[PDB]
DNA sequence: TACCCCCCCTTCGGTGCTTTGCACCGAAGGGGGGG
């Protein structure tokens, strides 16, 4: 045979042999287009005949190339991949057009039979053994071994990406001012050279790739904008995603909403204000992917206004390293947030959203902090720097939060923007007891077996209450005891509890909770003007805690 | 052209497979420039994806360094080479290092590039350099010499190090020298002027053996512990005594002599929190005896070299931070408090990073170990900013906790 | 009835402290997207 470029040594997991599984009963309609190109591979040295000396076998099928009449060859290596050594992928992420700098001339080109242009390792070729079917079951079919990277192997992508870089390294060093975005076999080549000199250096690279046996077909070659790259439409000074089609189904299943959710998450990168909360509330706890489920009036409203955003076309701009990065966040309600990253006002680089519900109890300040951290990581990935933040939270509101919180928290260089709705703290626990306010000694208890319990309080003025509770836990009675003292007290109240569980939840100042009992406590805390929470150990003969501990245990 | 010491992982253990986290532009530019010159000098060489192992890498600037310094997160690799740098080529720890009036740290990491590395172990030193906006896939490398930040590196170089130090250890007999990874700790009871002079002598003593030094000044004798203190009030409210009894109840897990029976008697009623409560005779005496027990050292606390060190940190607000170092719960080996550090009153993450660095430095001087930290911070908040403020050549183990302050035990 | 990478949204099951209830997180399956 002939050796084109430098190979990569491959092994198996130690103490294991090759794949020995039988083929699929493939239909003869695909066998016609299969043996066609398969026989053409031997002439080019891509595939070779093997004798019965090779005791391996793996299934083979084929699917059509999307938006094309040509067919793609796939080989099922699932059993081979389970026994093949592990790699470390050199693909760390996906390039985004918002990180592209403006270039005077741009060229995009695809690599014909990419995987099939890289030689496999010599000693490993035997394990790619597979048989080819026929029109009838009489003829056996030639068995082959791969001389190149096959489509369907778990090691083909990583070896191709690394080998492509070693070929492009000499050219990148000879042409330092040329930007080459390498992603699998698609290459984005841009420069500030004149369009005349640009296409000369392009042909210099096409010859450089051809020097190592890499084809650059003209049909895949793109010389004029708008360039179709990574599912985007790259214009000389703007970019946008390729058009997005939303399903027009009258009756929606689970797979329909899932397709709709993913389409909206993809659109949220440039189309501002996409929300998927109410559409995602339909896919919770569902069993069958084919199950039909009706649309709520909330999700019906959400899908309507989301379609109006996709109605008018939007676009993004390119990155200017000389100007600062600005990120502005807006609150959308129900734990939903959106943001726009821009350098010039009203000219967005990209958009996005953060709507993850982290924890059982939280507030708007925590979720804004989590959104800033999501934007920071996203911005460092795309541009390598942290943007300047414009946050809908008062400077003194944030100061009060992070200084009083028991956990360390921080937000980078930011300024306040007066765009409602503003993020605020809905109540503030007093640091010292309140003079003249009634002091409620609360406690609760529940039986592990009976699930019944009591919750009550005793005050310094003689006030008292005990309430029987059904199908409750020890923690719920302690929260319930706090709910009672908030209900039966004035605008200012001192509360003494022994529950570490309840005190830890309330001191973090949440404004939302999965527990409906906690939401009612929050509702009461907002109504109050001064609340003081204190903790004491139980069974120590302390204050009214000993007296109320006796009441809730009888 | 030097013999390579063979290195093997712990029995039944695979190499490190840790993902590379995104890097800023200034750190990627610095790493590309550093890795380029390290390749033309043969210290590293590019590899491919057939290596299934990987270790994170980023860049730092030491305190007032202004020059970038490469740093690899070998924490995962060191846990898988623990058999090497502890049992085999371990280093005894000088108990007198913490007693010197001044200790200086020097970065001797550049000398490890002289000794080659075992060929069978270079497959575990793999690291990947990312690209901005994923313009280029990962460029992977491997170390051909002793890597900076690997715990097996100072153990191999120890034989070469003690020969370079032997002339100066004889010219100055009573000066203590300790080596922890890429750092060299040298302490003396000499005056500040004499101490800094002998450092330069050690710098020139290392220059003629082929090593540069791109110095931190410590004072271990100045370090003070933080004890549990009770307030001084001319009048006590119900809430004051309630917080006090709860604090003494929690403190009873450390000092068993704490009693609360005479302070709980003052709370037997159902009184308002702001109501003033006069102290009885037995309560004043029970409080007086409790203040004395907190003056005593904890009974039966001593360091165990076979146990790991645990470090807890509490944010006290207004720039104050408290910490405790222990091996067993409630058997603290040291307690302390930091204040007015960099980033105070403006940046919580910078203060915590500075606190972790100061605590780890103290643990290396006193015991020669790095503790595992329980950080009062969320995972996503810490993993986003901690690299922007890290100024040390080592990285300790850490986990994240969320313990609300039900009782302010360590600071008033 | 193929492989590899990134993203969000949900479930579920393991973990440890708030404790045998409750809260958290990481793996996993659903989808979108890239080659
Ligand atoms: C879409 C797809 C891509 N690849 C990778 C990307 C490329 O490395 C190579 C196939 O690439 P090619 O066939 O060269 O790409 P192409 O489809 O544009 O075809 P061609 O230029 O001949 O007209 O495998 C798969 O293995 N499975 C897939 O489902
Ligand atoms: O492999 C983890 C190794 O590094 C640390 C801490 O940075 O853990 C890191 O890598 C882990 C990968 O699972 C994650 O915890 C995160 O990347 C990061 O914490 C060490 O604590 C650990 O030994
Ligand atoms: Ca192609
Ligand atoms: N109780």
């Amino acid at each position: 045979p002939i050796s084109p470029i430098e190979t990569v040594p491959v092994k198996l997991k130690p103490g294991m042999d090759g794949p020995k599984v039988k083929q699929w009963p493939l239909t003869e309609e695909k066998i016609k287009a299969l043996v066609e190109i398969c026989t053409e591979m031997e002439k080019e040295g891509k595939i070779s005949k093997i004798g019965p000396e090779n005791p391996y076998n793996t299934p083979v099928f084929a699917i059509k190339k999307k938006d094309s009449t040509k067919w793609r060859k796939l080989v099922d290596f699932r059993e081979l991949n389970k026994r093949t050594q592990d790699f470390w992928e050199v693909q760390l992420g996906i390039p985004h057009p918002a990180g592209l700098k403006k270039k005077k001339s741009v060229t995009v080109l695809d690599v014909g039979d990419a995987y099939f242009s890289v030689p496999l390792d010599e000693d490993f070729r035997k394990y790619t053994a597979f048989t080819i079917p026929s029109i009838n079951n009489e003829t056996p079919g030639i068995r082959y071994q791969y001389n190149v990277l096959p489509q369907g192997w778990k090691g083909s992508p990583a070896i191709f990406q690394s080998s492509m870089t070693k070929i492009l390294e000499p050219f990148k060093k000879q042409n330092p001012d040329i930007v080459i975005y390498q992603y699998m076999d698609d290459l984005y080549v841009g420069s500030d050279l004149e369009i005349g000199q640009h296409r000369t250096k392009i042909e210099e690279l096409r010859q450089h790739l051809l020097r190592w046996g890499l084809t650059t077909p003209d049909k895949k070659h793109q010389k004029e904008p708008p360039f179709l790259w990574m599912g985007y439409e790259l214009h000389p000074d703007k970019w946008t995603v390729q058009p997005i089609v939303l399903p027009e189904k009258d009756s929606w299943t689970v797979n329909d909403i899932q397709k709709l959710v993913g389409k909206l998450n993809w659109a949220s990168q440039i189309y501002p204000g996409i929300k998927v909360r109410q559409l995602s509330k339909l896919l919770r706890g569902t069993k069958a992917l084919t199950e039909v489920i009706p649309l709520t009036e909330e999700a019906e409203l959400e899908l309507a206004e989301n379609r109006e955003i996709l109605k008018e076309p939007v676009h993004g701009v390119y990155y200017d390293p000389s100007k600062d990065l600005i990120a502005e966040i807006q609150k959308q309600g129900q734990g939903q947030w959106t943001y726009q990253i821009y350098q010039e006002p009203f000219k967005n680089l990209k958009t996005g959203k953060y709507a993850r519900m982290r924890g059982a109890h939280t507030n708007d300040v925590k979720q804004l902090t989590e959104a800033v951290q999501k934007i920071t990581t996203e911005s460092i990935v795309i541009w390598g720097k942290t943007p300047k933040f414009k946050l809908p939270i008062q400077k003194e509101t944030w100061e009060t939060w992070w200084t009083e919180y028991w956990q360390a928290t921080w937000i980078p260089e930011w300024e306040f923007v007066n765009t409602p709705p503003l993020v605020k703290l809905w109540y503030q626990l007093e640091k010292e007891p309140i003079v003249g306010a009634e002091t409620f000694y609360v406690d609760g208890a529940a039986n592990r077996e009976t699930k019944l319990g009591k919750a009550g309080y005793v005050t310094n003025k003689g006030r008292q209450k005990v309430v029987p509770l059904t199908n409750t836990t020890n923690q719920k009675t302690e929260l319930q005891a706090i709910y009672l003292a908030l209900q039966d007290s004035g605008l200012e109240v001192n509360i003494v509890t022994n529950s570490q569980y309840a005190l830890g939840i309330i001191q973090a100042q949440p404004d939302k909770s999965e527990s409906e009992l906690v939401n009612q406590i929050i509702e009461q805390l907002i109504k109050k003007e001064k609340v003081y929470l204190a903790w004491v150990p139980a069974h120590k003969g302390i204050g009214g805690n000993e007296q109320v501990d006796k009441l809730v245990s009888a | 052209p030097i013999e390579t010491v063979p290195v093997k992982l712990k029995p039944g253990m695979d190499g490190p497979k840790v993902k590379q986290w995104p890097l800023t532009e200034e750190k990627i530019k610095a790493l590309v420039e550093i890795c380029t010159e390290m390749e033309k000098e043969g210290k590293i060489s590019k590899i491919g994806p057939e290596n299934p192992y990987n270790t994170p890498v980023f860049a730092i600037k030491k305190k007032d360094s202004t020059k970038w310094r490469k740093l690899v997160d070998f924490r995962e690799l060191n846990k898988r080479t623990q058999d090497f740098w502890e049992v085999q080529l371990g280093i005894p720890h000088p108990a007198g290092l913490k007693k010197k009036k001044s200790v200086t740290v020097l970065d001797v990491g550049d000398a490890y590039f002289s000794v080659p590395l075992d060929e069978d172990f270079r497959k575990y030193t793999a690291f990947t350099i990312p690209s901005i906006n994923n313009e280029t896939p990962g460029i992977r490398y491997q170390y051909n010499v002793l890597p900076q930040g690997w715990k097996g590196s100072p153990a191999i170089f120890q034989s070469s190090m003690t020969k370079i130090l032997e002339p100066f250890k004889k010219q100055n007999p009573d000066i203590v020298i300790y080596q922890y990874m890429d750092d060299l700790y040298v302490g003396s009871d000499l005056e500040i002027g004499q101490h800094r002079t002998k450092i330069e002598e050690l710098r020139q003593h290392l220059l003629r053996w082929g090593l540069t030094t791109p110095g931190y000044e410590l004072h271990p004798d100045k370090w003070t512990v933080q004890p549990i203190v009770l307030p001084e009030k001319d009048s006590w409210t119900v809430n004051d005594i309630q917080k006090l009894v709860g604090k003494l109840n929690w403190a009873s897990q450390i000092y068993p002599g704490i009693k609360v029976r005479q302070l709980s008697k003052l709370l037997r009623g159902t009184k308002a929190l702001t109501e003033v409560i006069p102290l009885t005779e037995e309560a004043e005496l029970e409080l007086a005896e409790n203040r004395e027990i907190l003056k005593e050292p904890v009974h039966g606390v001593y360091y165990d070299p076979s146990k790991d060190l645990i470090a807890e940190i509490q944010k006290q607000g207004q720039g104050q931070w408290t910490y405790q170092i222990y091996q067993e719960p409630f058997k603290n080996l040291k307690t302390g408090k930091y204040a007015r550090m960099r980033g105070a009153h403006t940046n919580d993450v910078k203060q915590l990073t500075e606190a972790v660095q100061k605590i780890t430095t103290e643990s290396i001087v006193i015991w020669g170990k790095t503790p595992k930290f329980k950080l009062p911070i969320q995972k996503e908040t810490w993993e986003t900013w901690w690299t922007e403020y890290w100024q040390a050549t080592w990285i300790p183990e850490w986990e994240f906790v969320n313990t609300p302050p039900l009782v302010k035990l360590w600071y008033q």
